[PDB]
């Protein structure tokens, strides 16, 4: 029965999903990850604690655990007007995530949100919501993006924090390379069709229900970093958006996803 | 008085903050705010219609799915598009499988905590647990020998002195009633849940191309490529394997998911008798099957001080007078224009000027039906099926309290089911009649394949100049839903999303009037104010989520 | 309580790995099956009875049967020298699969070996093994090849007699179309790579650790028809032949797999 | 006195047939019969040796995997090849991960239906048969309720009028000695154990790129790429799930198998006074973890005339003692050359002319060890690991034999093993045992890829002229396999494999002896000589694989 490794998971602007996609992670499960992996010493969304009792929790995990911790944020952090676009306890949000950062040990932007801004920070970007990385500009966070990532995206990478003592390896945007390292479309089981010319024009159509190329249909693959293609979704085999039959948004990609109309094409280098 | 703040609320989805003035020990008055705004509705505006849904999914991601059809079916309502009926099976289905999960969720992970006492489990003598379930359960995973490896579990945690999602929480609280063998009962069907919920989640993944966010709609139908002898689409082997996970469920929902919540409201008997947060309920029909986008297998409707005798039926999407009642206000609310705005002339412009007790105090708006304060969800839902003589509904409700009567003795009438245990119960009823739905599709899909009906998608032609509206509804997990475009030279001019947690969580509105939190919360014992508990109870019931209610 | 639909499942020279498919099935499980979907009403491996009982229930079933059954076939049948390199109660298996195939309502050859050969007609083939179509040249065989096939290659055929009352669509070699109406070279998921020139040499050089292309080590993808790229294999996401590390050996195809080397590459379309 | 014949020999792998001589009530004599071959020896003849093994795979699919790795191992041994430690650690786990598989579906799916009977089964009453498993397992899945369930399983089944494969079974032989409980107990198991080797084959899959007949091996090592920051390759998530997998094996096999295996035991106490096939075991040492093929975690040995006291141990895959001791004979089979042969200089001529009870009666060749029949697989196994004084196996050996005690009031001696249920013991043990196995590789695996040791394959050379000799031994769930090539002019020469079950259902030798199975048979009490159950009983015990005896 040994000591568990401490995290602490924030949420700012967060739709939640981030979280969510642990209830779908097989290796580990959410209840092995919790009672096994780590010590969850703070998450909002699963707390028998409330109000001045999980604020109580976070400061006792802060002191206890200094430079000891994995700091996660899911959500943008709105930046406009003083912070007030996220408030609790009665305190912006940046305030609760720059003094959590002091004392973390790695720190994690899970989702696209947080790794640079994502739907929140979209069009008129109505609250200034900026990335983690953003907030904290002293500070490496490694950047696990997606609407949402697949959970082992985010497992596998505290797992090689925990068992091997240090981050994975990262590209230049402090991604993992073994999920974010190669274009969706340089490792798509539909780019024979893309060659040879075979396509989607749309739902329906000859070509879609012969599981032909997406690009057509507006496909970000070809501008989108990701494990999709490979890795999927769900553990259940063969899921992921393209499989299933519609294009790939680029939910993964910073001025793709939430920027790109669905039907716009991509850019093909 | 003592005035206290909950701040955060946990076990919700999002940021809620609760505030209660108490009177001997009373709660007199409270007010609830949500804390957090990204603006989504400015965001989707100035778009191509076809964006929309991939956009405002994103509202909320523990009711992922919900947005996304309720966008689409918004778009189609304003281009008038028949959606393909294989698009509906395949959109109900997912949204059915979606919401067994979500339901099972809230009850347990989400909920459970308020009434279930861990360090009472450790107590617990795993065999009494287990005799106290005989003739009342079924399920495979009561024995004793899977009650003690529970157990274990928990002592190991305690043990370790990190304690985690667990720390600080209100054991030994004096408003929890469960003897230990409960409380281990609960922690054992804690932790199944979650294989049940990740099989739901499997049935929405194979069809939505992964969960959460599925990505598997359009306006004008579905994305999924139907054809039962293509390689790399919606064949037979891909269909099988959703019944595979479709058939996984029910054991779990019927003999634990149901059985613990007559179990819960047997213990907590007061719970019948506080938490009535609204007189006026209000539910949309759901589960379109027919090539209209209507004949709905569950029905909707609006019932008023409380009367399901006189309640009016709602059997289309398309009701005028639904349509025209919905309005919502912001005196309360951090945004600049008040009075009551009918939502495609809807603003959300935002002004916040921080918090007064009785000026502005939340994100949420306030919305209303003909001016009425209205509580929407399952026990919304149930009540309006129950007054519709739904006998799915009555058998369903019936199990539950035979199970309480073999526990207490007692019966329950309707009018206890105004309550906070009411509200956990209408919730159950929904994912158990859910179960049905999804065989029910399931089996019309595979129906309709078989006739030669392979079509999934209608093109649209959005015109180019003109200016036109169009309201996608949608029974969400939480309640009535409805998503709003006005579309003006080809792009969207206005968009406004009025979401169930909007109606039940919004504050004071144009008239002062209290919405359900708020007015569930008076007369709320509070033991200790410092631990609020009771308070917490009633709030979950409503299942909050805030980045729905404010988006 | 309704009845269920009879199979009949004989085996010649197997191995018996087709039937062992099964116990990997997820839709159905092989319980599930067995239990649900059909009524089994003969197979050697699974059956309580065994000698001049099981010889009872095969007899009495292909009576009571008659027209209605689905006949399974796994293995080579070898016709050398009379028969009797297979030998089942004294006779010759040739016989006892002729004699079933007279009452089927359709006809199975479930694995390369019975859908054209497979390995145990290979090389100078010491008992003149041959398919399941060719013992029986009246009839439409339903070929499953692979060795084994994704027993749902099978199991979708027989839902899809069940479901519907008829066979699926089949290609030119009577092969269901929805396993095996593709080159795997033709929706493979390292097509990018073979298309930039990015190959392995050898296992464990830095192109095969970065999950590049496997043509030059063999990889007999693009002249195999088959579903191991998109549908893979055991439901848990990820897991064929190339994307373990190892090229495709042809096993689905006559004259591919067992014939060629390992190492020996392919034609290319 | 009367001649029966049992043909064909049902749940095992391949074609079987058994005679039998019954005099007063008993087997006098019997012969046993391979009925198929295929020549797979001369398929794979003069063909590059590194392709061997995917077409020796295919000698069985049952013991899938096993074929492979002999073969590789013994290309290795002819090349000099020193097979990388991460090679050997991914090779182990495989062959640990099918082998678990293996045996739960040998004692459930094969074998259980010998001993259980499914019509006693629906007289069981499911709380005594729950109750009678306390204090004996901790198993989570012995509840009344999930015997319920298994037992109206049964019920629609037989209700149905379409028995299957339960039809025309033993139900109500005399030999059928358990009560209706047990019976139900074992069904339930039987079910249960569906899942457990489903998991265990999921191991086997995510290392072998597919199960049955894994594609990851190569002459030099293993084609999977590490590579813990590479996409597409073997990762750490990959590597997470692998052992997601690992995990989910134990549980089943300790507190089900492993206690079935005593209660069977316990309710057949004289099958361990019957069924001895031989007085010489063999086995060799399995699962290396050193650099240069050898430090295997499993002991190997000799065993003669049963004397544990005074075996000889083997340590290595190239003991030459071993290696000059093994022949086979044709006497008695349907091949042309009939003196012993050692298999580097075997050969495999087929001359087929009918069954004679005194000349040529089986496609299986006839094995002797310096002359001597010899019993191979986990009887051998387990004697041999006794011999050697390895503590884990005396310990899990214990553990079965006090669950035994518990039950019956009676202890098991070593001379009791040297039996039927003594043999089904020995398998019992050794899957308990490969669940460390799985620990202790996986574990090795990662600390060594975190060392920075990625290595997996050394490419190997085969020089153009010369003759080299290999020989690829491994400890299969059936026993000691080899497979013997000869490279000549850098192609496969002569190719010879002798398969456990070789050794096992082998018939009469070059000097008439009497191998295992035939041996085992003399003595067994035939009630009903038209249902000889009690032959079928002590033939399964050596968990018969007919494909692989005779290839
Ligand atoms: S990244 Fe996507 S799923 Fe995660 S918080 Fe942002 S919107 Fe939600
Ligand atoms: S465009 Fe999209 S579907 Fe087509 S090959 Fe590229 S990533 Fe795959
Ligand atoms: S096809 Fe392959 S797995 Fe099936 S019987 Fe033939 S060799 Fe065995
Ligand atoms: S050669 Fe093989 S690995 Fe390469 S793209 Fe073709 S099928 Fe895929
Ligand atoms: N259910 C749900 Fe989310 C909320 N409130 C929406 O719509
Ligand atoms: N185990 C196994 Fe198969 C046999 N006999 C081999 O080797
Ligand atoms: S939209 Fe996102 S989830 Fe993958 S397929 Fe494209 S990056
Ligand atoms: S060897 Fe066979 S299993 Fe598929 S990957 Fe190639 S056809
Ligand atoms: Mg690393
Ligand atoms: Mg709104
Ligand atoms: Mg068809
Ligand atoms: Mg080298
Ligand atoms: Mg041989
Ligand atoms: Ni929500
Ligand atoms: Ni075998």
């Amino acid at each position: 029965n040994p000591q568990r490794p401490p995290v602490i998971w924030i949420g700012a602007q967060e739709c939640t999903g981030c979280t969510e996609s642990l209830l779908r992670a097989t290796h580990p499960t959410v209840e092995n990850l919790v009672l096994e992996t780590i010590s969850l010493e703070y998450h909002e969304v699963l707390s028998a604690a409330f109000g001045h009792q999980v604020e109580e929790n976070k400061h006792n995990a802060l002191e206890k655990y200094k430079g000891q911790y994995v700091l996660v944020v899911d959500g943008s952090i709105p930046l406009k007007d003083n912070g007030i676009y996220c408030m609790v306890a009665g305190e912006p949000i940046v305030d609760h995530i720059r003094k959590a950062a002091e004392g973390a040990a790695a720190i994690i932007a899970i989702g696209s949100c947080s790794a640079w801004g994502g739907v929140a920070a979209a069009g008129v970007n109505p609250t200034g919501a900026v990335s983690l990385q953003e907030v904290l500009p002293g500070k490496t966070v490694i950047n696990i993006p997606g609407c949402p990532p697949n959970p082992h995206n985010f497992l596998a990478t505290v797992a090689h924090i925990i068992t091997y003592g240090k981050p994975p390896k990262l590209d230049d945007k402090n991604r993992p390379t073994f999920a974010y390292g190669r274009l969706i479309h340089e490792h798509c089981e539909r780019r024979p069709h893309f060659d040879a010319g075979r396509f989607a024009k749309e739902f329906g159509d000859e070509g879609h229900r012969e599981g032909w190329c997406l690009y057509h249909l507006g496909c970000k693959g070809p501008e989108t970093y990701g494990n999709c293609s490979t890795l999927q979704f769900c553990d259940v085999g063969g899921v992921w958006p393209v499989a299933i039959g519609h294009p790939c948004y680029g939910c993964n990609e910073e001025g793709i996803g939430f920027h790109k109309g669905i039907h716009q094409l991509a850019n093909v280098e | 008085s003592q005035r206290i703040t909950i701040d955060p609320v946990t076990r919700i989805e999002g940021h809620l903050r609760i505030d209660c003035e108490i009177e001997n020990g009373v709660v007199s008055k409270a007010w609830a705010s949500g804390t957090m705004w990204r603006g989504m509705e400015e965001i989707v505006k100035n778009r191509d219609p076809r964006d929309a849904w991939m956009i405002v999914q994103r509202i909320c991601g523990v009711c992922t799915t919900t947005h996304a059809l309720s966008s689409v079916r918004a778009a189609e309502s304003a281009l008038n598009i028949d959606v393909p009926v294989n698009a509906q099976y395949i959109r109900n289905i997912i949204l059915a499988a979606h919401t067994t999960h979500d339901h099972i969720v809230h009850f347990y992970q989400l909920s459970a905590l308020d009434w279930v006492d861990i360090t009472s489990a450790l107590q617990a003598d795993p065999t009494k647990a287990s005799e106290m379930l005989k003739g009342v359960s079924t399920w495979h995973l009561n024995s004793p020998e899977e009650f003690t490896k529970v157990q274990n579990k928990i002592k190991d945690l305690v043990a370790s002195g990190q304690l985690g999602i667990f720390a600080n929480g209100y054991w030994g609280h004096p408003a929890m009633k469960l003897p230990p063998e409960v409380n281990l009962i609960a922690v054992a069907h804690y932790l199944q849940a979650l294989e049940c919920q990740r099989d739901a989640n499997r049935v929405v993944a194979l069809l939505g191309g992964k969960t959460p966010h599925i990505q598997n709609l359009a306006v004008g139908g579905v994305a999924n490529p139907i054809n039962l002898d293509g390689l790399g689409v919606l064949n037979l082997e891909r269909l099988m394997y959703i019944k595979s996970f479709i058939d996984k469920l029910s054991d779990f929902v019927e003999q634990v998911y149901k059985v613990d919540t007559a179990v819960i409201a047997a213990f907590y008997p007061e719970w019948l008798t506080r938490g009535k947060g609204a007189v006026n309920y209000l539910s949309v029909p759901e589960f379109p099957t027919d090539s209209k986008n209507g004949s709905f297998l569950f029905p909707g409707g609006y019932i008023e001080n409380a009367d399901l005798s006189s309640y009016r039926p709602i059997t289309s999407h398309s009701d005028e007078y639904l349509i025209k009642g919905i309005q919502e206000s912001a005196k309360h609310s951090w945004y600049k224009d008040e009075a009551p705005q009918a939502p495609w002339e809807g603003t959300t412009i935002p002004a916040y000027d921080g918090w007064s007790d009785d000026g502005k105090y939340s994100w949420v708006k306030s919305p209303t039906f003909y001016g009425k304060t209205v509580e929407v969800g399952p026990l919304a839902n149930m009540l309006v099926k129950l007054a519709a003589g739904r006998e799915s509904t009555q058998n369903k409700l019936n199990e539950i309290v035979a199970i309480y009567q073999k526990l207490t003795g007692n019966t329950l009438e309707v009018a206890q089911l105004h309550s906070t245990l009411g509200r956990i119960i209408g919730r159950t009823v929904h994912c158990c009649e859910l179960q049905d739905i999804l065989q029910n599709q399931y089996s019309a899909l595979i129906t309709n394949i078989g006739k030669g009906d392979h079509t999934t998608f209608v093109k649209p032609n959005i015109p180019a100049t003109g200016e036109f509206k169009g309201v996608g509804f949608l029974e969400a997990p939480r309640g009535m839903l409805s998503h709003w475009m006005v579309i003006k030279d080809g792009i969207i001019s206005n968009y406004q999303a009025v979401v169930p947690s909007t109606w039940n969580s919004g504050p004071r509105n144009f008239n002062d009037d209290v919405g359900p939190y708020e007015q569930s919360l008076v007369g709320t014992p509070v033991a200790d104010p410092n631990k609020p508990l009771e308070v917490v109870r009633t709030i979950h019931s409503f299942d909050p989520c805030m980045a729905c209610a404010v988006h």
